[PDB]
């Protein structure tokens, strides 16, 4: 259970004592800090828990997806001490003129930098980072950050590696709350997604709404390679939206049959029900997605499940006018089911 | 410039958090949020001098009674807060005063006696009894209401004045 932690917020000139749960993700502790600060900070999602530089150690941001227990507390203080800091560029073992740093980060120069990223001018980007540019910023018009923009370009691996070596945070979110991993996934940029994961970016990053990149892929459809890449890198399944739709519910509503098959192969819970009690098969019946319903039945979905309206998938299909789909459900027999031959293998990193 | 460490010391639900919010954020906290330990810093001008205030809002519950020793050592002055409606808080002030003296190990520590919830109609603590207690202690007594911001600036500024004396 939870422990008393002192969190310092230097931007607010405040300290707060929170109970934080070490057996829960850092993300969860961050949420608790944000709540108790009733006065919302600007671009709050970018603020992160921070381990202050101690003796013979450097300052580091806590990993959002890692459990809080992974960061054992400094014993220097009577209570454990963390800070809540904006995810600014870290110039570890770097000292530069305040005005020179100010000159580097002018609106014009940040726009120039974003132009270099867009033009794929890797060497010019690297030289500016070498001189101390902080890549953790937003373009005013686009709302993109350098890393999120690079993640949408072809052959982005060079830019992504250079930006990360130059201090770009992998979880820096855009004005809309999306990380670089979200952006690569949405654009179906498999090369950029693979490099982000190779660089240590988590596959479970949450957006403003709490939806992960994998969830976005299921909503988006199209080339299913990115979906598979996330799942292969141990992306977590079973994320829900406000109405309790999981990834398979979304894939089924829109007929994204390739996304569905990947999700099912990697262990998605077929019996998960949303707020209405509808399973993925109910969703197929509601939206007349016969291609998806066949996959669900074939892989062993339970067709007997009733929603909270006491309706089976079959009954939902009939009520919706999907008579051909309903006959596929009715006609199906248990002997038809073929369980997956092989269990998934996952990426080493 | 000077830095003054002010510690708000008081029983649970006495208005310590509400007083601190009024001085710093100029706003009244309606709902009941229990405190463990909260710190605020503010730049103010008192008697023609600009001074940084270090304000420590402490926990009224005995659950976090462990932290009491550390904050009493660091803080230069204390605001002992009791609710005018609640008699228990008034009686608890003696314990806090003794602990401050014991940890500080000095007869003279800057202290200010605050009676909160002045606005509440049903007052179970007379002004005179509080004034008598203040006189025995040799420190000022202020009646402060966080809801109307009445005397809030006076109580904190008075304590800064007490700190200046020693
Ligand atoms: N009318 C009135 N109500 C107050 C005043 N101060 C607090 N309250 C109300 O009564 C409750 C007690 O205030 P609060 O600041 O939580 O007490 P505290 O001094 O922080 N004690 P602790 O933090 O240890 O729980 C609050 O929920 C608030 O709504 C006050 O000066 N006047």
């Amino acid at each position: 259970f939870a422990v008393v932690v002192r969190v310092g917020i230097p931007d607010l000139q405040q300290t707060k004592c929170l109970r934080l749960d070490p057996t829960a993700p850092v993300w969860a502790a961050k949420q608790r800090v944000l709540c108790k600060l009733n006065h919302s900070l600007q671009d709050a999602l970018n603020y992160g828990l921070f381990q202050p530089p101690s003796r013979g150690r450097a300052g580091k941001f806590l990993d959002e997806e890692r459990l809080l227990q992974d960061y054992p507390p400094n014993l220097d203080t009577p209570l454990p001490y963390l800070e809540f800091r904006y995810k600014r560029r870290v110039y570890a073992q770097n000292l530069i003129d305040d005005k020179q740093f100010a000159k580097l980060h002018t609106k014009a120069n940040l726009k120039k930098f974003m132009d270099y990223v867009q033009l794929h001018s890797t060497d010019k980007v690297a030289r500016l980072l070498d001189k101390g540019l902080d890549p953790n910023f937003h373009d005013p018009d686009s709302g993109e950050c350098p890393l999120s923009l690079a993640a949408q370009l072809d052959n982005a691996t060079d830019l992504l590696k250079v930006l990360r070596n130059g201090g770009a945070h992998l979880d820096f979110r855009t004005r809309d709350g999306l990380t670089a991993v979200h952006c690569a996934t949405r654009q179906r940029n498999a090369g950029a997604l693979t490099t982000l994961l190779d660089l240590g970016a988590s596959p479970d990053y949450k957006d403003s709404r709490g939806l992960t990149p994998l969830y976005h892929s299921a909503l988006g459809g199209g080339d299913a390679r990115c979906c598979e890449l996330l799942l292969h890198d141990h992306a977590q399944l079973g994320t829900t939206d406000e109405n309790g739709w999981q990834e398979i519910h979304q894939a089924c509503r829109f007929g994204h049959v390739q996304h569905l098959e990947h999700l099912l192969f990697y262990g998605a819970n077929m019996g998960a029900q949303n707020a209405s009690g509808n399973t993925a098969l109910h969703i197929c019946a509601l939206y007349n997605q016969e291609s998806c319903a066949r996959v669900l039945l074939y892989r062993g979905a339970n067709k007997d499940v009733r929603n909270y309206n006491s309706q089976t998938a079959f009954q939902v299909a009939i009520i919706a006018g999907n008579f051909e789909l309903a006959e596929v459900i009715k006609t199906h027999k248990d002997s038809d089911v073929v369980p997956f031959r092989e269990t998934p293998s996952y990426a080493k990193r | 410039m000077t830095e003054y460490k002010l510690v708000v010391v008081g029983a649970g639900g006495v208005g310590k958090s509400a007083l601190t919010i009024q001085l710093i954020q100029n706003h009244f906290v309606d709902e009941y949020d229990p405190t463990i330990e909260d710190s605020y810093r503010k730049q103010v001008v008192i008697d023609g001098e600009t001074c940084l205030l270090d304000i420590l809002d402490t926990a009224g519950q005995e659950e976090y009674s462990a932290m009491r020793d550390q904050y009493m050592r660091t803080g230069e002055g204390f605001l002992c807060v009791f609710a005018i409606n609640n008699t228990k808080s008034f009686e608890d002030i003696h314990q806090y005063r003794e602990q401050i003296k014991r940890v500080k190990d000095s007869d003279d520590v800057p202290m200010v006696l605050v009676g909160n919830k002045c606005d509440l109609a049903a007052r179970t603590v007379e002004s005179r009894q509080a004034q008598d207690l203040a006189r025995s202690y040799g420190i000022p007594y202020i009646e402060t209401s966080a809801k109307t911001r009445q005397g809030v600036e006076d109580a904190f500024y008075t304590l800064v004045r007490e700190i200046r004396q020693h």
